[PDB]
């Protein structure tokens, strides 16, 4: 991917 | 909620350990990953630390970081002259429920290259020529200070002057000490009225004040 | 080796449009967010937004939404930032950076590779030569040693200005200070010389100001105040 953004442990935006 | 607060300045001598502080909120620093960047003259910002406390590859191990509650800190031991520069914390913030990236305000680290030096202040009152032109400028000239940060306050008599002040960023002189200048703009009626005007420059807790008056 | 290469410095007039560039190399352009970061003179780094070249997705920081446009040309691996109406307050160094790190098999989280930055200066002023005023000796016969006098070089555009004293024969104790940029878009600077208090009624002191953009030369006589 590389589009998903990891904000923190166990959490992300733009995930699939 | 999307603010990371850093002290504007830190200083140390070669060899010392310093700690750069960053204060966020539950919206960023407490739960989201913190990152640290170094920013030196003529170079892009450089990733130092990722995910709170992991050093980036190639980075020297005298760089370290940690996290507790809403505070984060970057430890630099074995402080070297090369370390002089701006250091930023950074985090994702989710106040908008979105991936917003926030930089801290930055901390300007001085690695002490020479002995500390008090500023010379010189204050010029408006020239008569300028007053014939129906303008009035007071000129405050600040030189030979080290490290390179000053605070300028202007006074109309004993009271603080907010409006009409323009001050430069400090610039490194040829002798590696710093220089700055501050200009207060007045209508001639403003200048004429008061008993005096003052330029207050403060450097490392020490204040130098020069005053001028009509005639 | 991953590199981002940004376009060159720009000097614009307020109200003008501008598109700046960041060309990438070393990796799949379509696959990583590209971010933009602004630094105003004497201020810190400030996040503008991220743009995803693969599908044209975008996120703008609230302050930048509607004020600037991110885009990307996939034919040339170039990310762009553009303004249709530049304002003086857009004067800044602008950075482009990749959001990566590759700390896991998937995803991104930190701006890892950075462009060298592109400087944009925006002014609403036009060419104007300075008013040069004399900054008169604070007192004459003070028994404290030396004296300070100068030239206020006021309200010019653009930089630079050249200053000399007694046509360059007087250099000792001369300090010409960096300009301040006023909210008007015009600059002012000061030049000051340190001299013996005893030779005020002896040696004349003229400052020689040269502002070549407006083609101004001014020679001002700096004398003790009445």
């Amino acid at each position: 991917t590389r589009k998903s953004i990891h904000l923190g442990p166990g959490r992300a935006f733009y995930a699939t | 909620q999307s603010v990371l607060t850093q002290p504007p300045s830190a200083s140390g001598t070669p060899g010392q350990r310093i700690s750069i502080s960053c204060s966020g909120t539950s919206s960023n620093v407490e739960n989201n990953y913190v990152y640290w960047y170094q920013h030196l003259p003529g170079t892009a910002p450089k990733l130092l630390i990722y995910r709170n406390d992991h050093r980036s590859s190639g980075i020297p191990d005298r760089f370290s970081a940690s996290k507790s509650g809403t505070s984060a800190s970057l430890a630099i031991s074995g402080l070297r002259p090369e370390d002089e520069g701006d250091y930023y914390c950074a985090a994702w913030d989710d106040s908008r429920g979105g991936p917003d990236w926030v930089f801290g305000g930055g901390t300007k680290l001085t690695v002490l290259a020479q002995p500390k030096a008090a500023p010379s202040v010189t204050l010029f009152p408006p020239s008569s020529e300028e007053l014939q032109a129906n303008k009035a400028t007071l000129v405050c000239l600040i030189s030979d200070f080290y490290p390179g940060a000053v605070t300028v306050a202007w006074k109309a008599d004993s009271s603080p002057v907010k409006a009409g002040v323009e001050t430069t960023t400090p610039s490194k002189q040829s002798n590696n000490k710093y220089a700055a200048s501050s200009y207060l703009s007045l209508t001639p009626e403003q200048w004429k009225s008061h008993k005096s005007y003052s330029c207050q420059v403060t450097h490392e807790g020490s204040t130098v004040e020069k005053t001028v008056a009509p005639t | 080796e991953i590199q981002l290469e940004q376009s060159g410095a720009e000097v614009k007039k307020s109200g003008e449009s501008l598109k700046i560039s960041c060309q990438t190399s070393g990796y799949s352009f379509s696959d990583y967010w590209i971010g933009w970061v602004r630094q105003m003179p004497g201020k810190g780094l400030e996040w503008m937004g991220i743009f995803y070249p693969g599908d044209s997705d975008s996120r703008y920081s609230p302050s930048f939404e509607g004020q600037v446009t991110m885009s990307a040309d996939r034919s040339t691996n170039t990310a762009h930032l553009q303004w249709s109406s530049l304002k003086p307050s857009d004067t800044a160094l602008y950075y482009c950076a990749r959001l990566g790190g590759d700390y896991e098999d998937s995803g991104a989280d930190a701006f890892d590779f950075w462009g060298q930055g592109t400087l944009v200066t925006v002014s609403s002023a036009s060419t104007k030569g300075p008013s040069v005023f004399p900054l008169a000796p604070s007192s004459k016969s003070t028994s404290g040693g030396t004296a300070a006098l100068g030239c206020l070089v006021k309200d010019y555009f653009p930089e630079p200005v050249t200053v000399s004293w007694n046509s360059g024969a007087l250099t000792s104790g001369v300090h010409t200070f960096p300009a301040v940029l006023q909210s008007s878009g015009l600059y002012s600077l000061s030049s000051v010389v340190t001299v013996p208090s005893s030779s005020l009624g002896t040696q004349t002191y003229i400052c020689n100001v040269n502002h070549k953009p407006s083609n101004t030369k001014v020679d001002k006589k700096v004398e003790p105040k009445s």
